[PDB]
RNA sequence: CGGAGUGAUUGCCGGCACCGGAUGUGGUGUGCAGGCCUGCGAGAUGGCAUUGAGUGGGCAGGCUGCAAGCCUCCUGCCGGUCGGACAAACAG
RNA sequence: AGCAUCGAGGCAGAGCAGUACCCUUCGGGUCUGCGCCAACACCAACUGGAUCUGAACUGGC
RNA sequence: UUGAACAAUGGAUCCUACGUGGACCAUGACUGGUAAGCAGUGCUGGUGAUGCGGGGUGCUCCGAGAGCAGACUUACAGAUCCCGAGUGCUGGCUCAUACUCAGAUCCCACAAAGGAUGUUGCUUACUAGUGCGCAGCUCCGAAAAUGGAUGGUGCCCAAGUCAGUGUGUCUCCCUUACAGUCUGCCAUCGAUGU
RNA sequence: ACCAAGCGUCUCUGGGUCAGCCCAGGGCUGGCCACCGAGCCCCUGUCUCCGGACAGGGAUGACUAUCGUGGCAGCCCCUGGUGGCAGCUCCGCCUGCCAGGACCUGGAGU
């Protein structure tokens, strides 16, 4: 990993299953209250509609273009993790030292890289898309709308990602293994010293 | 089942209360006695905690549900002359503009506060000086080494029979009060019961 | 308004048996073994029997389309199960009013051609799927037809429209110039 | 159902004794409002428009708000309404299973803005019946008239309150659990 | 070394009191950790609260410590709740800076009435 | 579904969690429509007073009575007595959570302190022995699923060693072995070792099966 | 200080072996035993289970490598602070 | 804040174990059991609302 | 019963220096005109002369009116984030493949006739099926020129839409205007004792 | 003298606990008298293993004993305050030194 993300600390986000603005809002707001965020996996973030009405909507926005000279106009990002910083930045108030501070608090990755893949991932139960959308309704890919506009990186992330979970597996096992050993352990020593639980009215002074 | 009405959580004498600030935060210690409104005189043993015999404002302790049964110990202090004043001169910045309340609520406050002693030469607190940086530094050593020893005694007449009654009433408690009380990550103070 | 509950049920034959977990549903029998992920919806699909066994698939507060659509997925299994007992066999004939239509099966099962179509020097080449094979009746039997068969409805009869819709007519009126490769039956192979 | 914002009154009037009439006929209406206030209030939008009698010369003999007799047990209550829309005045004929009229009174409008968007100014209840549940046309209704309606919760989101809503939930969801916590 | 003891609450300074387009600098909001309803406030009505910020020259420490540093110190007091998602209004003295938004602040269970 | 679910059905045992009687149990004697039923819990300790609930709301315990709609008090408690409901659900997963939950809750000051020192007193075995177990089990996945050396032992060169300090005690340790107690344990959690020794870096243990529980609710 | 428990942890001397390219699993990596696996199990504690000395077989191994002593408990001696001492940034 | 916590998929689903089976295309399905709150003692429990853990006191003897 | 109610620091008698005498806006009260951000009128209020809160922005809309401060509380209107205030609670309805992305608080920032076996409800004629219909949402009708705008993001059991609910009581009904209440000070106009 | 912490007076102000009045809700005597027949209940058989289906029959579905409706009893409860199933209307009353009690907890000025 390099120096700049070696020394990174916060929070890492699974935005697989994720409904996109509803993970850019939670996301926004607790980067606004001073938390670091890292959204890992953005290709696998969800969007609340049909594949073909998101594609179109991609489109439109694509149309957008300055018209003197583009590569000062809109930026529009081939990457699922670019356009998912730029709604984030869309929520925050970019525009401002403490908005910039929120921004640049912002970690997206794409895939699951080294850093991240270190440490324990949550989800947020709200923009969630199990959890939110109902079950009779549609919903696309961003990653399928960032190979459609472009993106040729999917399938290289694929890869990777079956590569992590092949070690991710091995890890497991191992740990599966060592908490049954560990549980030995904890039993052991009940045998010494019994475990005093909360639930007890032996505790009091005339006790104990 | 009953939810009562409110009370007002006060510290009582043999109540252990966790101290919230100063040299020996989250310390739990025992309160003795109350000396004026809202300030106690407690001691968690200069044995068992390390805490001297100290005051403590009802403010800056937590007052837990731990009550030691502190019946039958001699618990007379001279707290004038253990804790002096600090402020010399006890109030004389300006000439007294008169106390011309007359019979009550003035002259109950200044009868009752003329009533008092003074911490004389030796138990009262020395104000700072110079005298080459040293003929004041040595004295002042001297001076603090008899007053701590003068409350030593008292400390121990205290803390003899205090710590044989803990022990006497179940041996655990001096190690809970040796144990020093911290929040983790998963204690919410607005949930905790004391 | 939803209906509490609902329930489609597709009676299973004997030696037929209707795997379904996850809503991955597979059907092994003597023809072979066929396999269907129906998980783009969130109904049950169960198979509730011991001695007679039925494919169940119900919905807890549905709506009419989950009504309907009960029934099509239980239609699909049913399906499956007639393409691994009985086999599905779709029947083209050829018709053309001038020039012969020459269809040819190539090198290996897949890749039906069709050469000469209405004198076009185009050929149509249809590389049929891995599943259905495609077989050029004699024309004893019955001349200018060939014959899908396979496990897979949606197999068999996706190659018949591909055939189908490689022969079509452009430029011309198809009230007359008739022509092109039509499923003239649609068989089971028994 | 629970908190049915509506009251019962049965509200009973007249108009005050002139020296031509001076035993007036007595009407009684039977109100579902929000409280007293409306309550009157409709009774004199009825009194006026159906009697020419005004809530200034009439007078109000009884109001008596009605309680439920025994909100244990469900009950079957068929509303007729009629409601005004863009377009005219429509009948309705809607029905509710629920423990109390009031509640019954409510679910019905709440039905009523939803599937029609319906106001309570703009809807005049007739008549309220009880049924017994060989009596209900209608198939949201016969669908739970069974003694032993059975089903399970199966995409279930576990409401859960604001105080412990975990906003990174470091486990794994799973909408088909039972859902104590 | 001695035992480093917690005796605090973790809050965020979430900006200042505010309406949609004006603020008053003088109320600032907080968030505290854990704390998700506006039940869960009133242990901390009252409470006095510090705002720990880093200098560049070296200010006197704790009173009587008679060794100076780096950090310094804003005291404040909990005055009351703000909405009902744990958040309360605080007034400091003086006045919280404004690069204290998005901040930590500790929050000390004294005044102590339990 | 394989699984087996829980009903919404006249006779379920529910858990009602949230109202005023919230965290208590109840008896669904009726079901309004799909969204509310009708639940009576007063056959329960401070339980709900016969009210309507809301699925939202409550959750279903494992357990069911057989009863007709709205059973009187005279009936259901006399059901709830003879099926023994509140005792077959205090021995729940579900029910031990929530009482660690909210003992933890009410716990005084006392009682935090026991439960920190006796968990400081276990942990200085704890954390010794799960280390002597994983460093044996280790060096078992070691000896199995490794590389020994193609050179025999007694015919490698043995490495340099120190000396010890020429004035110290010898002090043999007989901590050195398994204990039998501990072999058993091990012999009954079965490692696979396969798993042990397919992972090179050290892993922590995760959570253990009722981490969370408190027996005997 | 010292006593018991525990033989775990850290550091170092060797050598051996093993890995890691998404931003090396490298935060310039990891492991290394008087032992382990499988049988018998003296005895001792509870009414057969627990604990537990040795011992058969098999498999390995720095044929006890060195230094410290963390942690829980028991017990101190001299000297020092006890003047931030009723709060002033986790006493820094 | 103690700067402690790294399976994957799924969500209309049993969980777990198996040196069992098929390809139904390599992660899916089947099969065999209920020991895996490792004696008994639960729900086919499981949304982190969790788990783990006391920063531990002045020098020397 | 001093013979209706309510209010009222007021009634009478004068003198005198100026600015103004382009108006405009809103409303079935309208007139001319196809209409107009057109022209001309009526009542009243506003703008001009007026800041402040909201409507993204806006001389005229909605609230409210403005000495300097402190505390509390609210109006209009709001709470996915931007942005203070619930990804509130309780029932529905709606899924919209475009370049008008379905829709999204007055003014206001458009939409019609006509059509649909999309869907939700209801009435009604026929003996479960078949007809007429009627309301809610949705779809077509629906075309302009720099790239662009429910304000942006985006939202889909909504963050759309229709209701209800937040009670001196509520697990979460809270936010805040220069408005209301209390307080201090400044100034003004007075009353009283001097 | 200043800065800060604490305890009080007075004037306001925000958030709470128990109360009190009057009612309500239940429970037990499976209370008593009279009605209800179904949302059913029970016993068989068969098909089946379906979180069951159907055809039979049964008010001994009696004696206490599923559920509801009308009225009349005694005794018991913290189990509640019209978010309830309500008193001599509507509305629970009372708002917290001036319709009268005991307290708790913040804030502003002094």
């Amino acid at each position: 990993v390099k120096p700049k993300d070696r020394k990174w600390r916060g929070i890492v986000v699974d935005g697989k299953n994720h409904l996109m603005g509803r993970l850019a809002a939670v996301v926004a707001k607790q980067l606004l209250r001073g938390e670091s965020i890292c959204v890992v996996r953005c290709e696998d973030i969800n969007i609340s509609q049909s594949f073909m009405r998101n594609k179109f909507r991609l489109k439109n926005i694509m149309r957008k273009r300055h018209l003197t000279q583009p590569k000062r106009g809109p930026f529009h990002y081939r990457s699922p993790r670019k356009m998912f910083e730029k709604v984030v930045r869309s929520m925050l108030p970019y525009r401002t030292a403490h908005g910039t501070a929120a921004f640049e608090r912002l970690r997206v990755a794409e895939g699951i890289p080294q850093p991240f893949a270190k440490k324990k991932r949550c989800i947020c139960p709200a923009a969630h898309r199990i959890l939110r959308l109902a079950p009779n309704r549609k919903f696309c890919r961003l990653g399928d709308l960032c190979t459609d506009i472009g993106w040729r990186h999917d399938k290289t992330i694929k890869d990777l990602e079956g590569k992590r979970k092949k070690l991710a597996e091995l890890r497991w096992k191992k740990k599966k293994e060592l908490t049954k050993l560990r549980r030995a352990a904890e039993r052991l020593v009940d045998r010494i010293i019994p475990r005093i639980e909360y639930g007890d009215p032996k505790i009091k002074i005339g006790s104990l | 089942v009953r939810k009562g009405p409110s009370k007002k959580v006060t510290p009582t004498p043999g109540q252990v209360l966790i101290l919230l600030s100063g040299r020996f935060r989250g310390r739990r210690v025992i309160c003795l006695k109350e000396l004026e409104h809202g300030i106690f005189l407690v001691t968690g043993p200069y044995k068992v905690n390390g805490v001297p015999l100290r005051r403590v404002n009802r403010r800056y302790c937590i007052c837990t549900s731990t009550h030691i049964d502190i019946s039958g110990l001699d618990l007379n202090i001279p707290e004038a002359q253990i804790f002096a004043r600090r402020k010399a001169l006890k109030k004389v910045k300006k000439a007294l503009k008169g106390k011309r309340a007359r019979a009550i609520q003035e002259k109950k406050d200044q009868a009752e506060v003329a009533r008092p002693e003074n911490s004389f030469l030796k138990r009262g607190k020395k104000t700072k000086e110079s005298k080459s940086e040293e003929a004041f530094f040595e004295e002042l050593k001297e001076h603090k080494k008899k007053k701590a020893g003068f409350k030593q005694q008292y400390q121990k007449q205290i803390d003899e029979p205090l710590i044989k009654r803990l022990k006497e009433l179940d041996p655990l408690l001096t190690k809970y009060l040796s144990s020093i009380f911290t929040l983790q990550v998963n204690d919410k103070p607005h949930l905790m019961r004391f | 308004m939803r209906a509490i509950y609902a329930v489609h049920k597709t009676p299973i034959p004997e030696g037929v048996k209707v795997f379904v977990r996850n809503r991955r549903i597979v059907v092994r029998g003597p023809r072979g073994t066929l396999k269907r992920e129906m998980r783009h919806v969130k109904y049950d699909m169960s198979v509730k029997g011991k001695k007679n066994k039925e494919f169940r698939c119900e919905v807890w507060f549905g709506k009419n389309q989950d009504e309907a659509c009960i029934k099509t997925i239980c239609s699909h299994v049913a399906n499956m199960i007639t393409g691994v007992t009985k086999g599905f066999r779709y029947k083209m004939r050829f018709a053309y009013a001038h020039f012969p239509i020459n269809v040819s099966i190539s090198d290996d099962g897949k890749a039906v051609e069709i050469r000469n179509f209405l004198g076009e020097k185009l050929i149509r080449k249809v590389e049929v799927r891995e599943g259905v094979s495609a077989s050029r009746t004699d024309p004893a039997k019955q001349k200018d037809e060939l014959v899908l068969e396979g496990n897979d409805i949606e197999k068999v009869a996706q190659c018949a429209a591909d055939i189908h819709q490689s022969c079509l007519v452009k430029n011309k009126d198809i009230r007359k110039f008739l022509d092109g490769i039509y499923v003239s039956s649609k068989e089971t192979v028994v | 159902p629970g908190f049915s914002g509506i009251r019962h009154y049965e509200i009973v009037g007249r108009a005050y004794p002139t020296e031509k009439e001076p035993s007036p006929k007595v009407y009684k209406m039977t109100v579902f409002a929000k409280n007293s206030v409306v309550g009157k209030a409709r009774f004199w939008k009825l009194m006026r428009k159906q009697n020419k009698v005004k809530k200034t010369h009439g007078q109000v003999l009884q109001i008596r708000r009605i309680f439920e007799k025994n909100p244990n047990t469900i009950k079957n209550y068929s509303i007729l309404l009629r409601y005004q829309s863009k377009t005219g005045v429509m009948n309705v004929s809607k029905e509710y299973r629920d423990t109390t009229l009031c509640g019954a009174v409510h679910q019905m409008y709440m039905d009523m803005a939803g599937r029609h968007h319906a106001r309570y100014l703009d809807i005049d209840i007739i008549g309220t019946t009880v049924l017994k549940p060989s009596q209900c046309l209608r198939p949201h209704i016969r669908q739970f008239l069974q003694h032993k309606v059975k089903f399970p919760l199966l995409h279930r989101i576990t409401k859960k309150l604001p105080q412990h809503k975990a906003t990174f939930l470091y486990s794994k969801p799973s909408t088909y659990r039972s859902g104590f916590m | 070394p001695k035992p480093i003891v917690r005796l605090f609450q973790p809050a965020v300074m979430t900006g200042f009191k505010r309406s949609k387009r004006k603020q008053d600098p003088h109320v600032a909001i907080l968030a505290i950790k854990n704390v998700a309803t506006r039940k869960h406030t009133d242990f901390y009505l009252g409470k006095r609260c510090v705002y720990l910020y880093r200098g560049k020259k070296k200010v006197a420490g704790r009173k009587g410590s008679k060794v100076k540093t780096n950090m310094r110190r804003i005291w404040g007091r909990i005055t009351r709740s703000h909405g009902k998602a744990g958040c309360v209004k605080a007034v400091f003295k003086p006045n919280l800076p404004g690069e204290s938004i998005g901040r930590k602040v500790r929050i000390y269970l004294f005044p102590s009435s339990i | 579904v394989k699984a087996k679910r829980n009903f919404v059905e006249i006779g379920r045992v529910i858990y009602v969690r949230f109202g005023k009687n919230r965290d208590t149990l109840a008896v669904i004697t009726d079901i309004i429509d799909h969204n509310w039923i009708f639940a009576d819990g007063r056959a329960f300790p401070n339980g709900m007073k016969r009210g309507a609930v809301n699925i939202k709301d409550i959750a279903l315990t494992h357990m069911k009575l057989k009863m007709g709609h709205g059973l009187r008090h005279r009936h259901l408690k006399e059901l709830v007595a003879k099926e023994d409901v509140l005792n077959k659900w205090k021995k729940t997963t579900v029910a031990r959570r929530l009482e660690k939950q909210k003992n933890k809750l009410n716990s005084t000051d006392l009682e935090r302190w026991r439960i920190q020192y006796n968990r400081r007193q276990r942990s200085s075995l704890i954390k010794v022995k799960f280390n002597k177990l994983k460093k044996k089990a280790l060096q078992t996945a070691r000896r199995l699923h490794g590389k020994k050396n193609p050179i025999p032992f007694a015919d490698r060169k043995k490495p340099q060693k120190q000396a010890p300090k020429e004035g110290k005690v010898k002090k043999d340790d007989k901590g050195r072995k398994l204990k039998d107690s501990e072999r058993r344990k091990i012999k009954k959690c079965r490692i696979n070792y396969k798993s042990l020794a397919g992972w090179q870096l050290d892993v922590n243990p995760g959570p253990i099966a009722g981490s969370s529980l408190v027996s005997k609710v």
